[PDB]
RNA sequence: GUCUACGGCCAUACCUAGGCGAAAACACCAGUUCCCGUCCGAUCACUGCAGUUAAGCGUCUGAGGGCCUCGUUAGUACUAUGGUUGGAGACAACAUGGGAAUCCGGGGUGCUGUAGGCU
RNA sequence: UGACAUUGUCAGGUGGGGAGUUUGGCUGGGGCGGCACAUCUGUUAAAAGAUAACGCAGGUGUCCUAAGGGGGACUCAUCGAGAACAGAAAUCUCGAGUAGAAUAAAAGGGUAAAAGUCCCCUUGAUUUUGAUUUUCAGUGUGAAUACAAACCAUGAAAGUGUGGCCUAUCGAUCCUUUGUUCCCUCGAAAUUUGAGGACAGAGGUGCCAGAAAAGUUACCACAGGGAUAACUGGCUUGUGGCAGCCAAGCGUUCAUAGCGACGUUGCUUUUUGAUUCUUCGAUGUCGGCUCUUCCUAUCAUACCGAAGCAGAAUUCGGUAAGCGU
RNA sequence: CGAAACCACAGCCUGGGGAACGGGCCAGGCAAAAUCAGCGGGGAAAGAAGACCCUGUUGAGCUUGACUCUAGUUUGACAUU
RNA sequence: UCUGCCCAGUGCUCUGAAUGUCAAAGUGAAGAAAUUCAACCAAGCGCGGGUAAACGGCGGGAGUAACUAUGACUCUCUUAAG
RNA sequence: GUAGAGAUUCUGACGUGCAAAUCGAUCUUCAAAUUUGGGUAUAGGGGCGAAAGACUAAUCGAACCAUCUAGUAGCUGGUUCCUGCCGAAGUUUCCCUCAGGAUAGCAGAAACUCAGAUCAGUUUUAUGAGGUAAAGCGAAUGAUUAGAGGUCUUGGGGAAGGAAUUUCCUCAACCUAUUCUCAAACUUUAAAUAUGUAAGACGCCCUUGUCGCUUAAUUGGACGUGGGCCAUCGAAUGAGAGUUUCUAGUGGGCCAUUUUUGGUAAGCAGAACUGGCGAUGCGGGAUGAACCGAACGUGAGGUUAAGGUGCCGGAAUGUACGCUCA
RNA sequence: UUUCAAUGGCCCGUCUUGAAACACGGACCAAGGAGUCUAGCAUCUAUGCGAGUGUUUGGGUGAUGAAAACCCAUCCGCGAAAUGAAAGUGAAUGCAGGUGGGAACGCCCUUGUGGCGUGCACCAUCGACCGACCCGGAAUGGAAGGGUUUGAGU
């Protein structure tokens, strides 16, 4: 679906608690930091003999996922997240 | 005991009915001719098939033609097979007619002299139908609803204008001009 | 074979203890009412209580 | 072969009447509803918003809450061996007053009026209804109405 | 009583054809400078009262089409309950109760609330 | 030979030679097929509600920055009569036109100064809290309803808007990631990295209340099951065979000498099939040999009838299962 | 001189019903001590917790590009140096 | 007496010529450091050559006949080789 | 071909045997890849194998012995004295769930609150809602057979003087008014049965107070306050009622009447209502889990239900009118 | 008690919708033979004490004779405070509040299913206070004002 690059909507930021102009970008997962506690526990568990210790995803399906839009305030730098429905192609502008 | 299963868009594979023609005789008849009517009516609820209707139609048509001629009968088959009785293919298979008690199966109109001929014809036609059937001498003038005495009184007044096999009957409804022009002999009583 | 749903005995079981009716209470919780109505009724009821208390104290 | 949609099996339930489609009469919006009023629920197919479930169609209840364009009809529904309180928010297009309550109010007013009148007159009032009494004794006459003897009719062909 | 404005029920109000409408109102109608909108002052706008009841509108008349109501159809179809009723069965009868539709025929062809104008 | 190799540690590749373990469910046995595993419309559904089958007709995991929201204007599909050109009612007018059009995708319902078409402006497809309805155990999820506190859109305004006119279009724990704040902690006291928390979301779990998972056993094993098949009885006859009714007929010529269509009423079934009521702590399972008995639906033998020179041959026809085959 | 298998109790048939082929139940045919030698129609005779099939979140032998590993093997780095 | 054709596939073998890629370890930069970012590296591997008295093939398939299925028929691709 | 070494057939004998592999006849080999004694070596995921998953002490598709170990089992069997009072379920939702659990329901026990306000598998009155039976097709939609008229406008053929943007009648088509027959996924209508609500004291009428809600406004909504009506407390009938806590079993059902769906049918499979068996003895249908009657402490007397009165068998070889020869 | 006659009476247990079954176990008899103990939890009941409660981890009379009975101190367990992840904060406007029903009691009317006054327990409900969250919010602190909320609280 087509979503405009810019929209005017309510800003939940404290400095601007009103409808302001927001720039729209699609949310993407982070770079998967290695220093996370779960990652460290998983590495410690996997070390040594015993083989695989936790389930590993084999089946893959449902390529369509919920679309998350990042709304950024112009002056207050406040960032807000919105959730859309599942679509195959996402186009900005 | 099955629910009615007519030919619809949901099941369009209903086979064609075996019986095609329904009326035999002087289809372009008149009011004066064919003043007597004979009815063959089932006495119970059956599922007479179109194949049985075909056989009865052939037997009745041949017998009436050979024994009374073309101009002594106007037999017609009132039953119209619409219900479908499924049969497993070696799914619709054929068409049957659902008839209740008192539902006319065969109706013929002849003259007074051909009463015995019509009775004999519809008696011999009972063997081609499943179940029990009865023959009744109708009291109405032909296929019209009016009885004999009512029809002759209407004809004597002049309220009936023949139109092909059927006829137009005067009624006290509608504009006067459209009825007065059509009916010259209609005696409108001023009361 | 599975999927053996039936409702032969369910009505008899329900009527064995009957169809119980909910207990009737004079006052119902105002959480089901309008927010503005409930907020105003709080002040209205409060002022009524003070008025009754003042009248009884003076009497 | 069974679906649990909200408006399943409502083909004729939510249909408008014959020659009754189109504009909705505006007296429904002018009717006033109060908490404690007894009202009937009749779903209107033209108003999709505020639609109650098909179970509550044709039911009767008491309003506990009143909003800008809806009421709080309260219903009791059987779920087995008990009744549960159901609080449905229904737009006033699907709500009408119960004529029984208006009849009951008129009956109460008539009963009180008779009670005051009988108190003034110093006689009985008889405010309690009674079932249909057995027929009393009458003296049916035959003058100019002589009885006619009837006999069963013989069977005959009527075709 | 008639008319206008706002309505309630939403065809005993709709559709069609033909006779009438004094006063007022309404309408038709005369123009494009201004507010306004179109290819086009046709419609929507504004400014008006020279002209006309001819159209709208109201009313009356159709053994009019529909619509409403009441009877016939008919306690008929159907149906709750019952029998160690009949019938091989399909079905039917009976007993204690409830009770249509449709057709046809008769009658009718809007009522009404508020505010104001009218020889 | 030679500071190479070997050896020791770690790491990458390979490694059924070997080890451990898995190889879903529903199912008219199981397997295969299919998803009836999470869903919506009409019907089965027998006029409250509820109601099943691997019953029927169909849809669904999408799509839309508009196809959401507001306001204004117009009225559709078809029909008739006219305008050209040549069928092209492409297109342009005047009348009729209760919606017979359209409304994203199946169906049902709804909608005519609109919910349909066109135009203008917008992002209520926004933040937060509680209440309620459906599926329900009145748990979760999903969907939905009416309000309240803010900020807004539109309109002159009343008002209307918390996505799609309504009924389908979806996701827990742990972990990761994102947003959030002058937020809390790293426990001897500080600063900075880093890490951990509270609140709000997304990542995938379609076996859709959510395991990480290939086969074979014609060498096989155990606990059971007649809840479950082969087999065994019993029941049914879709099929086939057979017996009556009607008579258009064939039978140089006579509708039933005798055949005898189309239908119709029945009987049997040694054809498998249908179901799973008996049997899985056990009814030895085809054929052949041997032997006895029973039925007639009669091949022959006995006595009869039907037609024609006779004599054969036919109806084996009528009784008849005694006696042979 | 001298067992064993087996043994709920027992033992004549027909029909009916019945967990759909009874020795027992119901209605009938009937029915007389104690015994010997054969016999293979019945006791759905005995053996053996069906070995065919299905279920079990019960196994095992075997196979493989099933999942997780592993002896071995190969290569590299570090030390011996 | 012969042992025919096929190296397309899976095996086996020879290449180090890709450095296309990479672990451990080592190198350079930044940071206050953990650490991060860059290049570096053998083998494996991707290609290339050979091999069938190696496994094997010598025709694959698609829409389809009166239950269904079908393969009658409707037709294509042969592909490494027919 | 004898000894020795084997075991083809009789599928002989035996087959609770002489024997947990033997006996008889017959048959294979019999100077080498021959047979065999003793010693020695190979040990269990191992050995050995001229290869049968064969042998490895009667044990082999992984020997025997002891321990872990009383291994686990959603599966099978069993589970020990009496009498009283009660007394079910095979159904909802979820679970790699379908021979199993959790959850709700059905039950017991312990109670507690109270007893005149209120209840009820019921009727009546008043007031809602439905779209099944029925009915209709000349009313919308679909299906359906055939006639009469209009249709001088091609929706088909030649001809009238080859000849016709002049016409015919079979060709199709449209419309009009009767006329044959249907609809679970058609309908203007529309039952019976079933179903929601109410049947005044927490009630009816005036005075007055509160509010930050609402209204132009003490305007209204809600909660209240103080007084009059308390003698049919406003249909009939009946009946004491309600709320907690804990826990068991059940979570395979089946039969009959009626309404049905899938099936050729079925002692078939699947739904709805009611009554039953399961857990129900007793009288009757000769017999029978469901059918009829009727629900059971131990007895006496009487009378019945369904069913019977020729004998078996208790009761009229009763009464009246007819039919029937098989 | 035995036997006879009349009538009735199928073999028990088990799984099962259904057993007399041609479904399984049972030839007979004697003895043995299967919901126990422990660490917890939940409801109910009894006993003692009660804002407290629990002497037996331990010490003494104690040597005579003392596995018992009896006595004794300091810790501690549970409860007396909750809330939040945490840093932290931490429960009276009032008669420890108002409303309705409500046991018992007292006062009258006269027999009533009668009125008046308080009102234990329990339930429903309107508030108040404490913690958390969301606010405005007049270096550090969040005092007053709040809230559609939230807690297994007062
Ligand atoms: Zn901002």
């Amino acid at each position: 679906v087509n979503i405009p690059k810019t929209r005017k909507t309510y800003c939940p930021g404290k400095n601007c608690r009103k409808h302001t102009v927001h720039r729209v970008t699609q949310y993407k997962k982070g770079p998967d930091s290695k220093l996370a506690q779960g990652k460290r526990r998983y590495d410690r568990k996997q070390s040594g003999f015993g083989g695989q210790t936790k389930p590993v995803f084999h089946k893959k399906a449902k390529v369509t996922k919920k679309v998350v839009l990042r709304l950024e305030c112009v002056s207050c730098k406040y960032k807000n997240q919105l959730v859309l429905k599942r679509c195959k192609h996402f186009e900005l502008g | 005991k099955n629910k009615p299963y007519p030919k619809s868009r949901y099941n369009r594979a209903v086979p064609d009915s075996k019986i095609r023609i329904f009326d035999l005789g002087r289809k372009r008849a008149g009011v004066d001719e064919f003043p007597l009517c004979i009815h063959l009516v089932s006495n119970e609820y059956e599922q007479i098939t179109s194949e049985a209707l075909e056989a009865a139609r052939i037997c009745a048509n041949k017998y009436l033609v050979k024994i009374g001629g073309k101009d002594s009968f106007h037999l017609r088959v009132r039953a119209h097979p619409f219900h479908v009785v499924r049969i497993n293919k070696m799914k619709p298979n054929g068409l049957v007619a659902r008839v209740n008690i008192g539902q006319i199966l065969m109706s013929v109109r002849t003259k007074d002299s051909s009463r015995a001929t019509a009775i004999e014809a519809l008696r011999r036609c009972q063997y081609k139908f499943p179940g029990q059937q009865r023959i009744i001498v109708s009291k109405k003038w032909g296929f019209s609803q009016y009885a004999r005495d009512e029809y002759i009184e209407k004809r004597s007044r002049g309220e009936i204008i023949p139109d092909g096999c059927y006829a137009k009957f005067l009624n006290k409804r509608g504009s006067l001009q459209e009825k007065l022009d059509l009916f010259p002999e209609a005696s409108f009583n001023l009361a | 074979k599975s999927k053996n749903h039936t409702n032969h005995n369910q009505n008899k079981k329900a009527h064995r203890n009957g169809i119980k009716r909910p207990q009737k209470h004079r006052y119902d919780s105002l959480k089901y009412r309008d927010a503005k109505f409930r907020r105003n009724q709080k002040f209205a009821n409060r002022g009524t209580v003070e008025a009754i208390r003042q009248a009884k104290a003076s009497a | 072969p069974h679906s649990y949609g909200i408006r399943a099996r409502t083909r004729y339930t939510f249909q408008r009447g014959f020659r009754e489609h189109g504009q909705i009469r505006l007296s429904t919006y002018l009717k006033t509803y109060k908490v404690g009023d007894i009202v009937d629920i009749k779903v209107n197919g033209a108003v999709q918003k505020g639609m109650p479930h098909k179970y509550y169609h044709g039911k009767t209840g008491v309003v506990y809450n009143v909003t800008q364009s809806s009421v709080g009809v309260l219903i009791y529904k059987v779920v087995g061996n008990r009744y549960m309180e159901k609080r449905v928010n229904v737009r006033i297009e699907h709500v009408k007053h119960s004529k029984c309550r208006q009849d009951f109010l008129d009956r109460v007013k008539a009963n009180e009026a008779k009670r005051k009148e009988a108190k003034a007159q110093g006689k009985t009032v008889q405010l309690r209804r009674q079932p249909a009494p057995p027929a009393t004794a009458h003296f049916v006459s035959t003058e100019n109405n002589e009885p006619v003897t009837l006999h069963p009719v013989a069977y005959d062909t009527t075709i």
